[PDB]
């Protein structure tokens, strides 16, 4: 890229790298609770919600 | 001893609605046995319960 920019005046290339720390959390326990409901019918099939 | 008609004032009544996805079926029916309606409808359609 430095070689390209030394050889082109009206066109320029650029390059960059950034790191990532994305923390995950909601600030309270109650805000992270979850629930489900599962049925098994007598033919063996399952319904989940 | 002779027989007897039930003579429920509401005659046999049902509305069967397909959802349009995954061959899902919703059956609204005047019945005493929803589990049995589910079994015979699923069997007739070759579907899991």
């Amino acid at each position: 890229v430095e070689k390209f920019n030394a050889e082109n005046y009206w066109k320029k290339k650029g390059l960059a790298m950034v790191p990532l720390k994305f923390p995950v959390g909601l600030g309270s326990r109650a805000a992270g609770q979850a629930a489900a409901l599962v049925h098994i019918y007598l033919d063996g099939s399952v319904l989940v919600t | 001893m002779g027989g007897q008609e039930h003579f429920y004032m509401e005659t046999q009544s049902m509305l069967v609605v397909p959802k349009g996805e995954d061959q899902e079926m919703d059956v609204y029916v005047s019945t005493q046995f929803p589990k049995y309606i589910q079994d015979i409808v699923a069997s007739t359609l070759k579907l899991p319960a």
